[PDB]
């Protein structure tokens, strides 16, 4: 309260001086039932590939890219990426997601890089010159090659065959050996959206596909038809959710919120102080729940007083009799039975005069502000700068001048109703 | 405090609002209402 | 409650603060003005359990145990009139407070005449009450007591004929009717204003933060920023005009408990 | 950055002048008022029941004050009673008098 | 020849509940008491987005085809109903210039008595379809009621569209339009009634 | 450049209407008491002193 | 009355509408001012000749 006002003395009051803001416990995510997965097997688990001198390119698209399944191949014969990285790539998409795939001997990492060379890329099994993507290799040397060999060999653009195919063995050393090469790259196909089991009747984070919030999800009743997802309050607010794993509407209700108030007595009699938490119902936070919120530190009394420091919904609060700030129901004064009958009146014996005082503002203090002075003192460049907004200056010092002279006018109206200075009798 | 906000003095002084208090309240008490209504 | 956000409208210094003091001169206002109209009587005054005031029957006026307390006419009135980071909040006095005051008000001005403003509430009876209000309009009260029957039936028909009125039609209410709708276009207005681009990427704040890395999302936000505050502004300034439009009202209401309620206003119309 | 901090100080200058031209409307009706208060209190008598102070008016004295005005309403509050049986009217040669 | 349209061809606009409210947007719908031409085939304009509907009983209107040319150039939607349920293809169909039922490529999915009404319409590259069926009374023209169009689906497939045709008894087609609508979603979230705010003075 | 103009000419136009908001509340101020005026003044006697 | 502005404005939403609202608010109020200081008799009185 002190730093809200900006001074270590405080008045007696309340003053607003935070949110309470309930944070959300744990974070959500949902998704569709995971399906149409690309089928990465079709290149991946293949029998054989074309040689090098005729290497195969295709799309990947329409379909979710499980690329965490290929991700724990590290029985692949060889593996790289150079546009991405596997980490990532597995939930990454692709704008217009492609494959490939070749038999060429293990020295076809000269391949996979842009621009590639040696005999199957000059052949056709090339990397773009500008490549992207991840590149993926299998041990067909192992079983896909019989001890005569087989087809996986080429010599001299991706995929192009000035070339011509040949043969390479099992029995060949590493870099000779056959190999079936793969390769994917870079909307068209994205990876798995994993999704959180659900949680209910707490503050949490969510994402509903891209609905992205933080609520209170609670189970609720409204009829959504099957093609709708979201619903929406009057003010175009969203106040419910289809799960995307389960036919349940969700209400989702806010995370509890509200201004902190402080009761005090003035700084000067007290140091104790009391803590409205606005609209909060208190098991969310001596304490006492009111129309107005939960009051905490205030003692409740039963009894009823004229109203202290207001705390709302006739709640006030004093700082009373080993004192202590007390919250109790405000009196609106007592109680009177006015003796009324058909045949009787009171009529006053004496009578008092009164001086009441009553107190009046009449003028503010006449002000006027050099709106070019205020806005760029002593610079000439700020000045020009600010004659592009035209009238502005001109018309706030014109505005301030109308209530600089109706100041006058106030007082005048007030005082000078009289057309002589009377002077008293001596 | 310089920063071009300025704070200009009443017309009147506060002596002559205690001319028109004192004028009003002699007024007042030698005259009655009359003081308002002419003479 | 992005932080990203809260951390560029603090380099717009002291607007916040002064938009939420502004805010809270209007809530004080409220609780305030009703003050100044209900409780100009310092103490509450209740009804007697006899009715007999010469033939005159307020009935339809005074508190009902099961009506809360309120009136026959204060229950026609109170039916005939009808989250993001907005609150309301409560008014200092409930509906039952206010049904006291009336009642009190009430009690008064039948039992006691216009005495309970200007002291303790002297009793007199209602018959005698009326002769010193037809002198009042300089009608002599004999008019009064030689028609004291008559003059009853056209005042109990009148209370009536306000059953009907305010039974059938909400139309007399149409003030009050409109100071809430107001408020509550006024609130809509600037919730609506949420969704509103103003010249950002998205009117969703944390698109923005998924779009873009901080640098252009500082520039986009800014704009946001810009905008909800300049609406925020421009609600803050409407209900200042608004609030001063009611407290007006207010003075005027007040005064006329004073005169028209505690008292006999000369004041034609 | 400059059109920045023009723009800014600019938008606070109009909250600022916004604010006193509504104080402003609020001074002008309290010193509406106050002239009120003195043309029918000072310079009269008032019948308007608490338009100058509790009580029936009598008269008032203003004082001035830094900024604004000072009545000191004198008025009459009635203030020890008795309870009387009374009556409406009196019959006497079988004609009603009043009072 | 031509026929009223009526209060007919009002779609939900979003994925959206709603619930009593009166919302309002500006989107692509058949404006209120427009001409819908008649029909009982040549290729078509697509212009703005179309309704089609077709009074039918003998399920002999069986398929659509859309795209710039639509046929043999560029690759061009195929739908069709199969007595199964709805196909689609999207190749570069050199096919017979008028088919009828017995009575390269890039996507492929699977999914009177009567009045069946369709909308078709292209925004940023998805393709949408949407439909209601109800029975009917009228046989010359659409029936005077109100009845929204629901989404069936949603398509990503990016191809342009300029013309469409139908494949093989009597049907209705017209054009969609930038209108602002006023629309009246109930207590369990159906749109009920709408304005074409544009269609006349009380109307806005 | 259209935005700059939106913006400036947006912002005069909200001070003219917050400036014709606050001029006619202190016109219907004068409406109000020209109307007390005419119903105490005109429609009959007045005894409130000036 | 250009497209391509009012295009933009149409980015800052309600704002236009308000001051129309505002506006239109200041308009009927003068007509009522109006009424309340001249409509207060029921009948158009005219003189004697
Ligand atoms: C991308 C792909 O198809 N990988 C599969 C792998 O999941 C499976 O475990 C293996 C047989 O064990 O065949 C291959
Ligand atoms: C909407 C939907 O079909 N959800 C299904 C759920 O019913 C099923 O129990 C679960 C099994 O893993 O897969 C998902
Ligand atoms: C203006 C005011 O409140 N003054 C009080 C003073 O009278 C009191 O003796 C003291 C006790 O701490 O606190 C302060
Ligand atoms: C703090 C306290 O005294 N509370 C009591 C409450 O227990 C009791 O039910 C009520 C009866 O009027 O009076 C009060
Ligand atoms: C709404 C109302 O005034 N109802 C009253 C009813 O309570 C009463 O029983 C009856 C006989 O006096 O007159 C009528
Ligand atoms: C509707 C009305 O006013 N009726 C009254 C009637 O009750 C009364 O008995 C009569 C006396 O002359 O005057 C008339
Ligand atoms: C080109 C076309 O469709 N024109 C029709 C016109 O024949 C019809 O008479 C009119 C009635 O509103 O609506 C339209
Ligand atoms: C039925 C079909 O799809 N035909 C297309 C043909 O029109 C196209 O010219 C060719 C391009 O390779 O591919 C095939
Ligand atoms: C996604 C796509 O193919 N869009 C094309 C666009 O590039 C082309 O300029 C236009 C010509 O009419 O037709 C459409
Ligand atoms: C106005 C309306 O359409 N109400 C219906 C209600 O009659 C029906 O029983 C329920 C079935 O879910 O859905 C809703
Ligand atoms: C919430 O507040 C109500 C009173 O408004 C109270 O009865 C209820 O017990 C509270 N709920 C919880 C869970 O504390
Ligand atoms: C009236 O009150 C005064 C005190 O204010 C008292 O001295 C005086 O005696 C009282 N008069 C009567 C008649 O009781
Ligand atoms: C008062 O009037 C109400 C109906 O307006 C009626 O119920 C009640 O009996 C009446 N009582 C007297 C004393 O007239
Ligand atoms: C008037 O008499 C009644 C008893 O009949 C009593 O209750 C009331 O207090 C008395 N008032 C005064 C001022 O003595
Ligand atoms: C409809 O098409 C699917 C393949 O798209 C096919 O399997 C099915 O047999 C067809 N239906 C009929 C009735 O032939």
């Amino acid at each position: 309260t002190k730093c809200t006002l900006k001074s270590f003395t405080v008045e007696k009051g309340i003053y607003q001086t935070s949110n309470f803001r309930v944070q959300p416990t744990e974070s959500i995510v949902r998704f569709p039932n995971i399906t149409n997965l690309c089928p990465f097997g079709e290149v991946f688990n293949a029998t054989r590939f074309a040689s090098v001198y005729a290497w195969n390119r295709k799309r990947i698209s329409n379909c979710v890219a499980d690329y965490s399944v290929l991700y724990n191949s590290a029985s692949f014969s060889t593996f790289k990426c150079y546009g991405v990285s596997p980490t990532k790539l597995n939930d990454l998409c692709f704008t217009n997601v492609y494959a490939d795939s070749f038999v060429i001997r293990g020295d076809e990492v000269r391949q996979i890089a842009p621009g590639q060379t040696g005999k199957i890329a000059d052949y056709n099994y090339k990397l773009p010159d500008d490549f992207t993507g991840c590149v993926i290799a299998w041990n067909s040397n192992n079983l896909d090659s019989k001890v005569g060999g087989n087809y996986n060999y080429l010599y001299r653009k991706p995929f192009e065959r000035p070339l011509q195919s040949y043969g390479f063995q099992p029995t060949n050393g590493v870099g000779y050996q056959p190999y079936r090469v793969v390769v994917l790259s870079f909307a068209t196909v994205c990876g798995p959206k994993k999704s959180t089991n659900l949680v209910k009747n707490k503050c949490v984070n969510f994402n509903f596909n891209g609905l992205t919030g933080t609520g209170v999800l609670t189970e609720s009743n409204k009829k959504f038809l099957p093609f709708q997802q979201f619903g929406r309050d009057i003010a175009d607010t969203t106040d419910a959710v289809r799960d995307p794993q389960t036919l349940e509407i969700l209400d989702i209700t806010p995370c509890s919120f509200g201004g902190v108030s402080v009761i005090t007595p003035g700084t000067n009699t007290s140091n104790q102080v009391a803590v409205l938490y606005q609209d909060v119902n208190c098991t969310e936070v001596n304490v006492f729940q009111t129309r107005a919120g939960c009051l905490i530190g205030a003692e409740h009394v039963n009894n009823s007083y004229e109203c202290d420091i207001p705390i709302g919904a006739g709640i006030c609060a004093s700082y009373q009799t080993s004192q202590s700030i007390i919250a109790y129901t405000m009196s609106l004064g007592a109680e009177n039975s006015v003796a009324y009958s058909n045949n009787s009146i009171a009529i006053p014996t004496n009578f008092t005069i009164s001086v009441t005082t009553e107190i009046l503002p009449v003028s503010m203090t006449k002000t006027s502000v050099d709106c070019t002075m205020y806005i760029c003192g002593d610079s000439t460049e700020c000045s020009n700068l600010l004659l592009q907004y035209g009238s502005f200056c001109t018309q706030l010092n014109r505005a301030l001048t109308g209530i600089a002279v109706e100041q006058d006018k106030n007082t005048q109206e007030v005082f000078a109703q009289v057309k002589q200075i009377y002077k008293t009798p001596p | 405090k310089f920063n071009g906000l300025t704070v200009l003095p009443p017309l009147l002084t506060d002596e002559m609002i205690a001319q028109y208090t004192s004028a009003l309240l002699a007024g007042t008490i030698t005259s009655g209402w009359t003081f308002g209504a002419g003479a | 409650d992005s932080t990203e956000c809260s951390n560029l409208l603090l380099q717009y210094g002291s607007f916040c603060t002064q938009l939420n003091r502004a805010l809270t001169g209007i809530a004080v206002e409220q609780d305030k003005n009703t003050q100044e109209v209900f409780a100009q009587v310092k103490q509450i005054y209740k009804t007697p359990p006899i009715k007999d005031f010469g033939g005159f029957n307020f009935s339809q006026i005074l508190p009902d145990p099961s009506k809360s307390k309120r009136s026959f006419i204060e229950d026609l009135l109170f039916n005939k009139v009808t989250f993001n980071g907005l609150t309301v909040l409560p008014p200092l006095l409930t509906d039952e407070m206010i049904a006291q005051y009336t009642s009190a008000l009430l009690a008064g001005t039948i039992t006691s005449g216009w005495t309970f403003g200007a002291g303790a509430a002297l009793q007199i009876p209602f018959a005698m009450q009326m002769a010193y209000r037809f002198n009042g309009i300089g009608v002599t009260q004999n008019v009064l007591y030689e028609n004291q029957k008559l003059i009853a039936n056209q005042f109990n028909s009148a209370i009536g004929k306000i059953q009907d009125s305010l039974s059938s039609t909400a139309s007399a209410l149409g003030k009050l009717q409109d100071v809430v709708n107001q408020n509550a276009q006024a609130l809509n207005t600037l919730v609506k204003q949420l969704s509103s681009n103003f010249g950002a990427i998205s009117s969703v704040l944390n698109d923005i933060l998924s779009r873009l890395d901080k640098v252009e999302a500082e520039v986009q936000i800014d704009r946001l920023i810009t905008g909800r505050l300049q609406s925020l502004q421009t609600y803050v300034t409407q209900q200042l005009i608004r609030a001063a439009e009611i407290r007006a009202s207010a003075n005027l209401a007040a005064t006329k408990m004073s005169e028209c309620v505690l008292g006999q206003s000369k004041r034609v119309d | 950055q400059i059109d920045r901090l023009i723009t800014g100080r600019l938008q606070s200058l109009q909250t600022y002048v916004t604010q006193q031209l509504i104080r402003a409307a609020e001074i002008r009706a309290s010193a509406n008022l106050a002239a009120t208060k003195m043309s029918e209190c000072v310079l009269g008598q008032s019948k308007r029941v608490d338009f100058c102070g509790k009580g029936y008016h009598l008269m008032s004295f203003p004082q001035s004050a830094p900024h604004g005005v000072v009545f000191l309403h004198v008025t009459y509050v009635p203030a020890q009673e008795k309870n009387f049986t009374t009556a409406p009217a009196i019959c006497h040669d079988g004609k009603a008098h009043f009072p | 020849a031509y026929t009223n349209s009526f209060t007919r061809g009002v779609y939900y606009p979003d994925k959206v509940f709603r619930s009593s409210v009166l919302h309002s947007t500006q989107d692509l719908f058949l404006p209120f008491f427009s001409n819908v031409t008649w029909f009982h085939n040549p290729v078509l304009p697509f212009n703005d987005g179309v309704y089609f509907a077709s009074t039918e009983k003998s399920n002999i209107i069986r398929g659509w085809i859309f795209g710039t040319t639509l046929d043999s150039k560029t690759q061009s939607l195929l739908i069709v109903n199969n007595a199964t349920n709805v196909v689609i293809k999207v190749c570069e169909f050199q096919f017979c210039n008028d088919p009828f039922l017995g009575v390269n490529c890039t996507f492929e999915y699977v999914s009177f008595k009567n009045l069946r009404e369709f909308v078709f319409k292209n925004i940023d590259g998805y393709f949408k379809i949407y439909s209601k069926h109800t029975p009917i009374n009228l046989v010359r023209d659409l029936p005077q009621g109100f009845s929204a169009l629901e989404p069936l689906v949603d398509l990503p497939i990016g191809i342009n569209i300029t013309r469409f045709q139908t494949l093989l008894a009597a049907y209705y087609v017209g054009y969609l339009q930038p209108r602002t609508f006023l629309l009246k979603y109930n207590e369990n979230g159906t749109i009920t009634d709408a304005v074409d705010c544009a269609l006349d003075p009380l109307s806005e």
